[PDB]
């Protein structure tokens, strides 16, 4: 079978269900990010040659900066940069960790994954997308006031197209979330499907698919971060 | 027929009626007919211009620093310099091509194209 | 002898699938074309980036709206099927 | 079991490909950035000396 | 099944992310910005 | 049941209507936006100059789209021949 | 057994849906292309508007006309269904 | 299960398909030819008179097929081959 | 029900698909070829005649395949295979 | 409901789909190739001949797929597998 | 009599097939168009290549979404079919 | 009161027709576009002919590649229908 | 009528749709990318190598979708969900 779904380690609290597997995956990604941050702080050396982690972090910051000023300056949105770089590294680590060999057999004839990327769960992508949604909506709010924010978003660039603009205010979150989900969810299916062949034929197609999935995860992380910055700039204007 | 005017910086070279003007602009080979649209283009570094009249042998001219300007009433080729096939000596065209300097090599290549060697 | 709800459901899912096929095609091609325009504009004028967003965001916007409108009605077809009985 | 072995072989192939082709260039870029910053600091020291 | 509907995990994930964001807010981004400004 | 079959056909027809409308509207808007983007890139000062024809085209395209919307609404809700 | 008119109506609605799908696709695409041409012409030359509408409208006609035809004829499918 | 019901259903489906396809083809072709005409006129107003001669040719090739569709489409629904 | 009714209904649907595909192909191809012809004429009016030789070569070709569909669609609705 | 009857109905609908796809592809590809040829000749009328040779390598290949469709459609309709 | 779940699942499979068809068509067209823009821009001026990767990766992002989102919905059609009874 | 294999084969024939039609459409469009590129290049730079064939063969290759897979899938569908009872 | 028969027929048709769309998208996208690459090589003879790096990415982005869809055929034909 394929058993698409089947969240493991599920539990309940305060009358609400929680998926243990996705929570564990996001915890692993978060602890890896925090470990990298601590490693950077330990080996932070402006005067000396920067460490590899310092090179990585400064590369990410320089990128996200460049796009920011290309769209809007720091002083207008100082806090966007940390948000975007976070989102980026978090999603990238979440997607890349999946490359590790954590696929086994459940004795049922169907493969199982010990570490499933959180983006492959609707909860993670919805959390990220709604967090960004609230963040830049509030950013625009106090950029041009509570009263003016709905007016500007409704009128958009051209007032007489007001209805269409409204749909966009609903589209951006969903489009931000679902795409990411899909981008990762396919992999979860694909690898499972790749388990249909024997090992001596399963090794190759899985190799190719995961090799491409690395680039896919990188591209999706970059796209989500850039679109977050871009929407932040859109909401914070004039 | 269209009025071809091959004109250089130092003087005018040739003028008269023509039925076809083939050349190699930077974008690509272009053939101008009597009612071509107005146009301004830059001839390639080693451009060659072939002019065909009504029943007369084509004039093949090796052009350096060429600019083509076509109008509904006249067509002009403003060249930094330009030499006709008859005056072009094959030995120089062969020997100066593929030289150290790009400009001289292009000029030699244009002369060879005018002769036919390319 | 078949459940009327079964036939209605099959029709509703096929209709929603068609709606989303059309919406996906339209959105993908429209966004690709708008992105081609934006990329060409950037290639010609690297500094035009900002001023080119107001056009681009409009186009994508329109395109996206149409697509997402379809999305809504597809849900309407599937989750709350009109005429279901 | 068998699928696990196949996936392990696939991961080994992926790692081999990475180390063989993508690791050298990323390492080269890292070393280039290190050399650029080293040269910048050396030039700052030379400017102080001058 | 019913993949789209989110569970309580929606909330928990935010916590994790927020925690990570906190570090990037203070202990990653500002030091790197200082390093780049100094350079 | 005749009603079941006719209603299923109605939903499928509405789906076709919306699929075609979505394809047409999306691609037409993309093409008009490509034109507007190119015009802005080449002539940044034609912004207001270029809005007019672009919204003419967009309005016509969305008019076709909304006609399809209305007829889908007719099919799904006020299905003839029920 | 089933009422034949049920199958007739279902087929007619499917046919009308196909007609609308094709007409909408054609009209949207053709109108978008004509508008692209008009926008590019205006951008590259400001004051040809007074002339540019003369061909453009024609073109839109040649496009929208077809749409209307579909529209009109689609009524025949949904209301005056042949062999009903 | 009346047979003529199936006959009419198939005929109507086929007619809807042909009408949609003809609409798509006519719309796209008219739009593309109109884009060519509009750009040509924009470059040079004098050519407006000339360009109609080739442009009107293209529409003739395109619309013909569309108007052929309708024709053959009329065959299926109004007089369905194989209908008894 | 009569199987032959199913055969001819499938034949009608197949013929509709054939004719629709032929129509789309012919319309798109003729539109593109005419766009090329119109642009060329606007460019080089004196090449007008010289342009019809390739244009028709395309037209007749684009129509050719289209007409083949007709040459077969009628068969589907008049000589239905397996009837 | 004769089994072979449904077999033939499905085969006819198939054949129709194959023809629709093939006609669409052939028509559009031929139109695009003809557009390239016409534009090339209009820009450079004297190159007419030298343009035909590559133009065929494109067109001569486009219908290579289209005719293939016909072939398999025969296998669909005239000799239907599993009939 | 025929099982209602069987016909419902057949309709769901057809809907998912349409979802994939539309999504893949849109993705292919959009990726091709955006890549054409990127290639033309790089060829015209290689020095600008580094910049073009930013808008280009936006375009694909605005296109792949319209496709991958559909993939998600396709799952909802095939794995958890609404009204499966 | 019907042979299941009949329905299976009808569905397989419909599916294979979709396969082959989509493959033909993609192959034709891609071949035409690549050939347009080749013809424009030859017209503008006749000397470039020897250079242009190498990339063109690649462009067609992939464009034809997909086609043959669909062609190959004929063997899988109209002769080796999976799920055949 | 065995339900699995209807399920398998639906799965076959769905897979046919999946690959039809996948091939249409992949073929057209690869053709467009190759058009860009060929024109670029014609314009700048030596650019060919420096044009592969973007072009392949486009191909990688295109074939991806096709490859993805190529998997679901199995999922539809060899592992039809809800086959029961």
């Amino acid at each position: 079978a394929i058993h698409v779904g089947h969240h493991t380690l599920v539990f309940e609290l305060f009358g609400m269900t929680f998926n243990g597997d996705t929570i564990l995956a996001t915890a692993v990604t978060a602890v890896i990010v925090i470990a990298l941050a601590f490693y950077l702080r330990a080996k932070v050396t402006s005067t000396g040659v920067p460490s590899g982690v310092q090179l990585f972090w400064e590369a990410l910051t320089i990128q996200m900066r460049q796009q920011i000023e290309g769209s809007i300056g720091m002083k207008i949105a100082p806090f966007v940069l940390p948000l975007s770089v976070t989102i980026f590294v978090f999603i990238l680590i979440s997607n890349w960790l999946a490359v590790l060999p954590l696929q086994y057999g459940g004795a049922d004839g169907a493969a199982a994954e010990l570490y499933k990327a959180p983006a492959s769960d609707i909860n993670f992508v919805l959390a990220l997308a709604l967090f960004v949604f609230v963040c830049y909506h509030a950013a625009g709010i106090w950029r041009r006031g509570i009263v003016g924010h709905p007016i500007k978003v409704v009128k958009g660039h051209v007032a007489f197209l007001a209805p269409i603009n409204i749909v966009e205010e609903l589209a951006k979150p969903i489009s931000l979330a679902l795409r990411l989900f899909g981008n990762i969810f396919a992999g979860g299916i694909l690898v499972a499907l790749i388990a249909m062949f024997p090992w001596y034929i399963q090794w190759f197609p899985n190799a190719v698919w995961k090799t491409f999935d690395l680039f896919v995860g990188l591209i999706q992380a970059f796209i989500f971060s850039l679109l977050t910055i871009l929407y932040f700039s859109q909401s914070m204007e004039l | 027929d269209l009025n071809v005017e091959i004109v250089a910086v130092e003087r005018e070279l040739w003028s008269g009626p023509a039925t076809f003007v083939f050349t190699r602009t930077t974008a690509g080979e272009i053939g101008i007919l009597p009612r071509h649209i107005p146009l301004v283009a830059q001839l390639v570094d080693d451009a060659m211009v072939r002019v065909e009249r009504e029943g007369e042998d084509d004039l093949r001219i090796a052009v350096d620093g060429g600019f083509l300007s076509v109008t509904e009433e006249t067509v002009r080729i403003l060249v930094e310099n330009a030499q006709f096939e008859s005056e072009i000596d094959a030995d120089a065209a062969k020997e100066d091509a593929a030289s150290d300097d790009e400009r001289t090599a292009a000029w030699g290549r244009a002369r060879l194209r005018a002769l036919g060697q390319i | 002898d078949l459940d009327p709800n079964a036939i209605i459901t099959a029709g509703a899912l096929i209709g929603g699938g068609l709606i989303m096929g059309g919406g996906a095609i339209g959105a993908g091609i429209g966004d690709g074309i708008a992105g081609n325009a934006l990329i060409s504009g950037i290639a010609r004028q690297p500094e035009a980036q900002g001023r080119l967003f107001t056009p681009f965001f409009i186009t994508v916007g329109l395109v996206e709206a149409a697509y997402f409108i379809n999305l809504a009605f597809m849900a309407l077809f599937v989750f709350a099927t009109p005429g279901l009985q | 079991m068998s699928i696990f072995i196949g996936q392990l072989i696939g991961f080994a192939v992926i790692a081999f490909i990475i180390v063989k082709w993508v690791v050298p260039p990323v390492r080269t870029l890292m070393r280039n950035q290190q050399e650029a910053v080293r040269a910048a600091l050396a030039e700052s020291a030379e400017a102080a000396k001058k | 099944s019913n993949f789209l509907i989110p569970n309580g995990t929606f909330f928990a994930v935010l916590i994790i992310f927020l925690i990570v964001l906190g570090v990037i807010s203070k202990w990653v981004v500002p030091p790197i910005s200082k390093v780049l400004a100094e350079r």
